[PDB]
RNA sequence: GGAUAGUGGCCUACCAUGGUUUCAACGGGUAACGGGGAAUAAGGGUUCGAUUCCGGAGAGGGAGCCUGAGAAACGGCUACCACAUCCAAGGAAGGCAGCAGGCGCGCAAAUUACCCAAUCCUAAUUCAGGGAGGUAGUGACAAUAAAUAACGAUACAGGGCCCAUUCGGGUCUUGUAAUUGGAAUGAGUACAAUGUAAAUACCUUAACGAGGAACAAUUGGAGGGCAAGUCUGGUGCCAGCAGCCGCGGUAAUUCCAGCUCCAAUAGCGUAUAUUAAAGUUGUUGCAGUUAAAAAGCUCGUAGUUGAACUUUGGGCCCGGUUGGCCGGUCCGAUUUUUUCGUACUGGAUUUCCAACGGGGCCUUUCCUUCUGGCUAACCUUGAGUCCUUGUGGCUCUUGGCGAACCAGGACUUUUACUUUGAAAAAAUUAGAGUGUUCAAAGCAGGCGUAUUGCUCGAAUAUAUUAGCAUGGAAUAAUAGAAUAGGACGUUUGGUUCUAUUUUGUUGGUUUCUAGGACCAUCGUAAUGAUUAAUAGGGACGGUCGGGGGCAUCAGUAUUCAAUUGUCAGAGGUGAAAUUCUUGGAUUUAUUGAAGACUAACUACUGCGAAAGCAUUUGCCAAGGACGUUUUCAUUAAUCAAGAACGAAAGUUAGGGGAUCGAAGAUGAUCAGAUACCGUCGUAGUCUUAACCAUAAACUAUGCCGACUAGGGAUCGGGUGGUGUUUUUUUAAUGACCCACUCGGCACCUUACGAGAAAUCAAAGUCUUUGGGUUCUGGGGGGAGUAUGGUCGCAAGGCUGAAACUUAAAGGAAUUG
RNA sequence: GAAUUUGGACAAACUUGGUCAUUUAGAGGAACUAAAAGUCGUAACAAGGUUUCCGUAGGUGAACCUGCGGAAGGAUCAUUA
RNA sequence: CUCUUAAGGUAGCCAAAUGCCUCGUCAUCUAAUUAGUGACGCGCAUGAAUGGAUUAACGAGAUUCCCACUGUCCCUAUCUA
């Protein structure tokens, strides 16, 4: 179940049995790509990119209709970020929690939550180190953390 | 399932974990700690002979009532004083003070037998003849 | 987290049999499952079974025909030397006159009768009777 | 460098700071020489190995060295240390863990015997020497074989099958004998021979050797377990017995005995250990709600463990094995009649069905390395033609360069695994052969003309790790092209490196030439990125909550106070008393202060990791579930170490101190009353900043995963409903209604299932025993004690024995 | 080439102390057990006569008593009415 | 349970700088200890801010012992101003 909660939720997406399609789309990969990069240069994350494309532009997925998943495109275009989106948002989060700790110092639950979040960050970065997307050393430092999210 | 690791590569845990657990097993620990050689009045040896210091009339445990005839012996090999029961009718008159007697276990592996308290041993020979043979008058105790 | 997949398969079958059903669902669908299901069908302890193509790992619908008592897995898939098959069959089979202990040999997956013939061995997958 | 026979920090000089470790180093212990092997027989295991063979070490303790090929030798020497002998007192000498033998030690272990006859060793050596070794002595270590009696006679009794009318009873066959008689024999004692090195015993054999005071079998036991006395005499909770339950207190089936009886028997008992029994150590294979036992909680490293996919399927060739069938005769041939039916052998190929197994191919598929063969194509020199076009098309010709193709040898990206072998001491073990008279044994022997010979043997299995060799590639790991520093090649440049032969020889140099390494260039190519887990994380969306922190607001009450009106009681209790009261108690009124608390609403309702969380509002960061054709793509599950949080009490201080209230004080009660009840009241109760780390921290029930059953509620979310209700007119919207659906707090019924039961939707899917994984228990006490360590201001926490003791302690249910 | 003798490495061993291991005496102290008997009370088991138990704290001849928080293993599965 | 003048020695501690008897008894240290220490306690006459018990550090304080040291001594001699 959940990694840090004791939750047992299944609320997921549900990708269709349809590696091709849709018969009503009509717009060509080459076009949609130049919209992804348009947004990625306007500073947008893969997650919240395919959210706009799923919504306003009627593009269902990106692995279909272009044959490539969104981030893979950004990297080809040199719009690859510094550190990954998960790791990032985790690090941003952990930062803000600590920033709350620094004034509210009796918030024992706060401290608890930071221990959870930063567990996650390290577990992540460990893997990311394992598959060469972060340098051999790297590691998440708290003191320097606020810097890495700018 | 089961609460024990089942990995094909878990031998170490399964191995140390039982080695760890053999200790709750009394007979094992006695053997490993050499209680036998240390705390036991005999060496671990099956028999010991010592010299009879005094005669004792230890009374029985409940719900019995009698005066079990015993002797405080002092073991030669390690000067230990332990007392031993003297079996059969009036055999207590076969042993004398300062008389050098062979003791044996009560066949309980260290525990006390029956209602005789504190007594974990028995007299088997006395002045080196056999208590059994004396009681049956087929042998005679050599003079003191 | 799922661990054996060939465990939860055989269990569902086992479970569904006991409760009087003549059909099961098996998610997910590993090849090891099917090859096992094959071995288990070659001696008719199950009937027809049909793969279902999710764009994922699969499902299976197996038809049951009674006469199954237990289809078991053995974990960890121990190492069995050739004259040790004799020993497992001794332990986990009902009688000398039937039942099966299917393995994994380099010569594919097969029941213990078969390996006995081809003179091969390896790990143990489980058993059927 | 020295040194050694030589490698090497073996030693030295100089230089670096390295080497080992939770995959347990280092240190401690061993009543530890290692192995072959031994005991225990479902399997798995458990325990043991000083000791016949191999290896090792040592010769009272240490060190040192002479000699020699070999010793750090001890029946060699030298010194120290510890012992200790002879002495004419000056000196001298010894080393039994060799064979005997002695002392000591202890529960515990034999002759100061004979010999080189055997087995083998040594030397100058067929001869000498050998306490090696053999022989005998002592020897109930262990193991083998197995005498202690056999057959008659008769008198009753009768198994008596009957005859049969009756004590009329046939004729063998059991049993009883103060009844009978003839046979048998080695234990012995001993001529002899044999055996032997000489003796001895064994085998063989004359002369003797049996009838009950012998040629006289014992050891335990006779309540249960557990086989066999309710017979007798004795004792009287004594003596004594009893592994355990228990027997004995004047009719003892249990003591002491007589009788008889049982069990094993040349043996039986006891003690101690150990194995089986023990699924009471649990890999197989245990137990943990209540019997012993889930850490208060969450994180987390080591460890263990980890979704699914990549040649699937088709079709050929090839020789293999168990049964159909029948011929043929050994052999017990069966229901029981005659020309009737129950283990043995022969079997190649039939297409006559079946199963099965080995080896090859084809289907895009022998790849990868190398070498050998057969050479195309390819530019190439030289001679020749053709062209509605220099087109170099075609041919032959010179020497280069070897696609494809065939064969053979090496070939796992790197492992685990598995098959088959090889290299493997004997004994032991399993086990084939063999009539030691049998047997334990042994490895012998077997045949014949036995008057100068013949002849089979001394097998086989074994080994569960590691190494080596080999067939396999399912399972499980692992490597590889992503900013292409990608792959392959008959493209070709390069600059580096090595140089076979050719320039006589050798040596230097250099040029062409060849190969390696590498860099570019050129060509060929389907040019290279698996899913998207009812795994996990991240984004997003609207929600939801008594989740958390700071600030802020409120409520009445309680106590107190100032003021207040009135007058005698008020308090408290089962009843009282102590107390308060005409300085007006109590009750009333206005008013203010303080500190805690957060009523009712409040529920089988919500939230959080647990502890726990409930007046308002503002800020502050967090969270599940849901929704989601969003994103990353194994990033995960559980976790020794380690870490956060952790009721109440308690501790260090400041603040605070209304209430209640440990200590204390008191009034009652009691026989007492240190109590319970009543009164006063310290600390405490709250907060801040530090500690503490424990509770029945409870569901007395680890977590993740999957599966098995029926129903109604309810919380959060979402979807569907020409449903209801709300206006001024019936739209949005709010609440509500119905169905669905996730994810929750629970409840109900059920019982296939589980359990000792109570009961349990898990406590089920367990002798049809295995999804992954963390922790704990192994009779009751002693005892959470002692001791050591550690953390703490302290209280204490964490870690945590043993001696001894004991037959139950304990659970659930039942009837009293 | 003997006595004799310089230095060196090897290095027994002596004196003094340290340490680790294995043992061990001790006045006296403080426990447990045999143990079921006795004296004092009656703490627990029945609502055990103040429900019991847990953690903590203090106090008492003795069992125990009291405060604060907890558990039910309670003497209540229960007030949509 | 009792006598008595208000009550009747708790927690501790000890032959202690508080103990008569007393050079207490036991253990320890020594060849030998009216000494020292550790223990015992009906303690003439210990004892709780007339403070009781503990106590690291400190002391030209009283006291015991060890090692070192030494003409203090055995046992005296010699030199300088
Ligand atoms: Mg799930
Ligand atoms: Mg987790
Ligand atoms: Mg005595
Ligand atoms: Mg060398
Ligand atoms: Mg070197
Ligand atoms: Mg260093
Ligand atoms: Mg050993
Ligand atoms: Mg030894
Ligand atoms: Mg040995
Ligand atoms: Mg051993
Ligand atoms: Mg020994
Ligand atoms: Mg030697
Ligand atoms: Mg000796
Ligand atoms: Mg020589
Ligand atoms: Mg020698
Ligand atoms: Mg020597
Ligand atoms: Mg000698
Ligand atoms: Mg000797
Ligand atoms: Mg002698
Ligand atoms: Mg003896
Ligand atoms: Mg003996
Ligand atoms: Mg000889
Ligand atoms: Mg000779
Ligand atoms: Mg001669
Ligand atoms: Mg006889
Ligand atoms: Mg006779
Ligand atoms: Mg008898
Ligand atoms: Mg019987
Ligand atoms: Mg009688
Ligand atoms: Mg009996
Ligand atoms: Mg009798
Ligand atoms: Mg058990
Ligand atoms: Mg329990
Ligand atoms: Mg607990
Ligand atoms: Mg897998
Ligand atoms: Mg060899
Ligand atoms: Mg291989
Ligand atoms: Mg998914
Ligand atoms: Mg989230
Ligand atoms: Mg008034
Ligand atoms: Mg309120
Ligand atoms: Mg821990
Ligand atoms: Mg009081
Ligand atoms: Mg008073
Ligand atoms: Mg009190
Ligand atoms: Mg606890
Ligand atoms: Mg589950
Ligand atoms: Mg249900
Ligand atoms: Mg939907
Ligand atoms: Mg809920
Ligand atoms: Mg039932
Ligand atoms: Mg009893
Ligand atoms: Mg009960
Ligand atoms: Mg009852
Ligand atoms: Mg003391
Ligand atoms: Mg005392
Ligand atoms: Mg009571
Ligand atoms: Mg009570
Ligand atoms: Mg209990
Ligand atoms: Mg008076
Ligand atoms: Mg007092
Ligand atoms: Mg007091
Ligand atoms: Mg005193
Ligand atoms: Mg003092
Ligand atoms: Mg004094
Ligand atoms: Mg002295
Ligand atoms: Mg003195
Ligand atoms: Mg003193
Ligand atoms: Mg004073
Ligand atoms: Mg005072
Ligand atoms: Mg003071
Ligand atoms: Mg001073």
């Amino acid at each position: 179940g959940r990694m840090h909660s004791a939750g047992k939720g299944i609320s997921s997406s549900a990708i269709p049995y349809s590696r091709n399609a849709p018969a009503w789309f009509k717009l060509s990969s080459e076009s949609v790509i130049e919209q992804i990069v348009k947004y990625a240069r306007k500073g947008l994350t893969p997650s919240q990119i395919g959210v706009l494309l799923r919504d306003a532009h009627g593009v269902t997925q990106a692995r279909v209709i272009t044959g490539n998943k969104i981030m893979r495109i950004l990297k080809s275009n040199g719009l690859a970020p510094e550190i990954p989106e998960d790791l990032y948002y985790l690090i941003k989060k952990a930062v803000s929690v600590r920033k709350h700790l620094e004034r509210n110092r009796k918030d024992k639950d706060a401290k608890f939550r930071l221990i959870l979040i930063e567990s996650r960050i390290h577990r992540l970065a460990r893997y990311y180190r394992t598959v060469a997307v972060l340098p051999p050393n790297w590691k998440y430092e708290s003191a320097t953390a606020s810097a890495l999210v700018n | 399932g089961k609460g024990k690791p089942r990995g094909l590569n878990s031998a170490r845990k399964l191995r140390v974990h039982r080695r760890n657990n053999r200790w709750a097993e009394n007979n094992y620990k006695k053997r490993l700690l050499g209680t036998a050689f240390k705390s036991s009045p005999f060496g671990g040896s099956s028999h010991a002979k010592g010299i009879v210091l005094e005669k004792l009339g230890i009374e029985s445990k409940q719900p019995n009532s009698a005066i079990r005839k015993c002797v405080r012996v002092q073991l030669i090999k390690n000067g230990k004083k332990v007392t031993a029961f003297v079996p059969n009718d009036g055999c207590l008159n076969f042993v004398d003070e300062n008389d050098e007697v062979l003791l044996a276990g009560f066949g309980r592996k260290g525990k006390a037998k029956g209602d005789i308290p504190g007594v974990r041993f028995k007299v088997v020979k006395v002045s080196g003849v056999s208590l059994l043979a004396l009681w049956k008058e087929k042998k005679e105790k050599p003079r003191s | 987290t799922r661990s054996s997949v060939l465990a939860d398969a055989l269990n569902a079958i086992n479970n569904a049999e006991k409760t009087g059903k003549r059909q099961v669902l098996i998610r997910p669908s590993s090849k090891v499952i099917i090859k096992f299901l094959q071995v288990m069908q070659k001696h008719g302890y199950i009937g027809e079974f049909e793969y279902i193509d999710d764009h994922r790992s699969g499902k299976i619908v197996v038809q049951l025909n009674g006469r199954l008592n237990k289809c078991g897995v053995i974990s960890p898939r121990f190492n069995v030397k050739i004259g040790d098959i004799e020993k497992w069959t001794a332990n986990l089979l009902p009688a000398r006159q039937f039942g099966y202990v299917i393995l994994t040999t380099s010569a594919g997956i097969m029941d213990h009768e078969e390996a006995r013939r081809k003179h091969v061995s390896g790990k143990i997958l489980g058993f059927v009777y």
